């Protein structure tokens, strides 16, 4: 049993690593989608003019 | 298409890459490291290993010297580069050299020697029946999608930049510098002494690299930056030794690749970048110098760095003619854009032609590359 | 079996299905596209 | 998700199969089979059967025992016999066979195939 | 042991759930980051013309 | 000034015009003959331009008119698999020994109208 326990421990430390991340770059890249959007925006309006 | 599809190896000074032609992500990735064992042999009855070849030789770095069979793009020592290719081909891809021809990259401006001896051994050894050597900046055009740009590619061991418009290249123009991460890595290992953290040995060489790629970036304004980070600890980060300790970089993420831009903290007195890539392009013709303007591609891991392009743009802009318009292109993975392109080369059918052949070979000598390969 | 079955040799190309690809993205692949 | 090690699993995943399919061919002769190739191989009994089978000759006995360093000499003892007749190996050990890395195991496999075809 | 294990379990489990809904968001968002650049590449070359 | 100015409107008034003008009629001649022999394999071109960009038309078209197996275009989506392609057909076009000044792959890929007009008017008059 002990060392079935040791085994379930070390795939949460790893499981907890993987949503981290994943959530980290999900942040980051609506930033990114954002700010290119707006910027898609205002030169659609300029050539448009 | 009837004919045996061909390998495409890249051969940097920090990793190695391999895969078939046709296929747009490389089989094989490992680091190019020969490691050898430095202490007494005791429980007798387990294996001999004489040496440890790539990914293995990080696994175990603790008790090895590790070493580097290429540096600053020359191969110094050929049995470890054989090593190499031998774990590549056998244990990584898994398949006979003698069905498949291959291509290989190579830096700009190096001995001709590299040329014949790289031939001579792929030849001779492991029986290929044809094999091409290939520049990496033009590899790194093909993959970009277009036909004319300025290429600045920095691998591990060293930097270029070539100009070529609508397929012409300009060798008057092309600029080698040797600033690469391997003197970046040199550097970040030096400054680390301020706050007190030691590494010395070649094992610890591979901490100071993932605590470079994990936790770098490039300053928009050097100076700016500096009193930011001398007025508080907002810009602070903490990194976990392999046995535990935890050491804070610090003020030391935007001083590692700032040398870069600045070759004088290193003690060299050469160009940064941006000037190499300036002084490239002012090197050309009058009439094509808008359009490599335009078309500045990046390559190369080491400018993998948070912040590079838009440093490089600003830098770039106030140097050049205020009355134009400067864009630099960085692909998001232009790490292995240079084996992209060699894949995208050898699925030509005009390629085909262009192999060196063993009869070639066996008229010509190992004297037949420089004729036939650029 | 032949040298052509032996090694699990691609039969079909990738790169040719594919568009420009320096807008390639390598450490996501959940999708096709 | 890479595509790197995603290409790399598929075929690995291919080569395993027809790996396994071939040393059960030749395997056969003597009473036994591979059910799984990472797995049945860690004792080294397999391995030295099998060399057995391929080269005609036989080697020496493999030592009993469960334990590791049992397990290691006994795949060290067929190492050598390839190492005996001019097979070029690199980076090829016994913790590396025992410890069960796919790419070497699997390097391994195709040598033995390459050489006695 | 025992009684700790079940706990181990569940957590393991609910973290599996929480990293399937980050890769849910990274990938929509992915995919609306690569129309919002094409969209925004046409409009910057009737802008010069 | 007024000189130069006179002169270059009556440049970009006179010039630019009768040639424009004699370009549209001569494409829409030359789409429709193109239309005429391409039923055979059950292709056609909307523009002429854009449509001979990919070099695909191009191939199928000397298909039609030579009656013999040319090289298979090479399933490329990329700028130098046009290139490619459009080589092809003109080297296909440069065994059989019909002339042709300043043509280029690039000159079709980028889509010059002067030049890929005369390349159409080439294959009229010279092939067929
Ligand atoms: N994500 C990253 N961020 C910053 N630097 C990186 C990153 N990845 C790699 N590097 C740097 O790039 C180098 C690898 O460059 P590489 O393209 O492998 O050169 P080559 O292929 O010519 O050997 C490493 O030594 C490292 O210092």
């Amino acid at each position: 049993d002990e060392e079935k326990m040791e085994l379930q421990e070390i795939q949460l430390k790893e499981a907890k690593h993987i949503a981290e991340e994943a959530d980290r770059k999900y942040e980051e890249v609506a930033r990114k989608l954002v700010i290119i959007e707006g910027d898609l925006e205002r030169t659609e309006e300029r050539a448009e003019l | 298409d009837d004919d045996i599809a061909a390998l495409v190896v890249d051969n940097g000074s920090g990793m190695c890459k391999a895969g078939f032609a046709g296929d747009d992500a490389p089989r094989a990735v490992f680091p190019s490291i020969v490691g050898r064992p430095r202490h007494q042999g005791v429980m007798v009855g387990m294996g001999q290993k004489d040496s440890y070849v790539g990914d293995e030789a990080q696994s175990k770095r603790g008790i090895l010297t590790l070493k580097y069979p290429i540096e600053h793009g020359i191969v110094t020592n050929w049995d470890d580069m054989e090593k190499i290719w031998h774990h590549t081909f056998y244990n990584e891809l898994r398949v006979a050299p003698e069905e498949h021809p291959v291509l290989l990259t190579e830096a700009p401006l190096n001995p001709k020697a590299n040329r014949e001896k790289m031939t001579q051994i792929m030849f001779e050894t492991f029986n290929t029946p044809a094999m091409y050597v290939a520049i990496q900046a033009v590899l790194s055009l093909y993959a970009s999608g277009r036909t004319t740009g300025i290429v600045m590619d920095s691998g591990d061991g060293v930097t270029h930049t070539v100009p070529i418009y609508e397929g012409y290249a300009l060798p008057h123009a092309i600029l080698r510098l040797d600033l690469a991460g391997r003197d970046l890595t040199d550097y970040l290992m030096k400054i680390l002494t301020e706050r007190g953290y030691s590494f010395t040995t070649t094992a610890e060489r591979e901490i100071v690299r993932d605590i470079k790629e994990k936790l770098c970036y490039v300053a928009l304004d050097f100076e700016q930056e500096m009193a930011t980070a001398a007025s508080s600890s907002s810009l602070e980060k903490s990194y976990e030794l392999p046995d535990g300790q935890v050491i804070t970089i610090g003020n030391e993420r935007f001083r590692c690749p700032e040398a870069l831009f600045q070759p004088s903290f290193l003690g060299m007195e050469s160009c940064g970048i941006h000037e190499t890539t300036f002084n490239s392009i002012m090197k050309c013709d009058v009439d094509i110098r808008k359009d490599l303007y335009a078309n500045t591609v990046l390559s190369g891991g080491t400018t993998m760095y948070p912040g590079i392009a838009d440093r490089m743009q600003k830098e770039i802009t106030a140097l050049a003619p205020s009355t134009m318009k400067i864009k630099i292109i960085a692909p998001p993975e232009r790490k292995y854009s240079v084996w992209i392109g060699g894949s995208i080369l050898a699925s030509l059918s005009t390629f085909q032609q262009m192999w060196i052949s063993k009869q070639e070979y066996d008229e010509s000598g190992p004297s037949i590359v420089h004729r036939k390969c650029f | 079996l032949g040298y052509k079955d032996l090694a699990a040799i691609p039969k079909d190309k990738a790169i040719l299905d594919i568009e420009r690809p320096d807008l390639m993205i390598y450490e996501p692949h959940f999708t096709y596209s | 998700r890479s595509r790197i090690k995603a290409l790399a699993d598929e075929r690995e995943v291919v080569q395993k199969k027809t790996f396994t399919k071939w040393v059960n061919s030749h395997l056969a002769r003597v009473s036994c089979r591979i059910t799984d190739l990472y797995k049945d191989l860690r004792d080294g009994r397999m391995l030295i059967k099998l060399l057995e089978v391929l080269s005609g000759e036989m080697l020496p006995k493999p030592t009993k025992g469960k334990m590791r360093i049992h397990c290691l000499e006994n795949v060290d003892k067929a190492l050598q016999f390839l190492k005996e007749q001019r097979v070029h190996l690199e980076n090829m050990g016994s913790h590396d066979i025992v410890d069960g890395n796919h790419r070497l195991v699997l390097g391994l496999i195709w040598t033995i195939i390459l050489r006695f075809q």
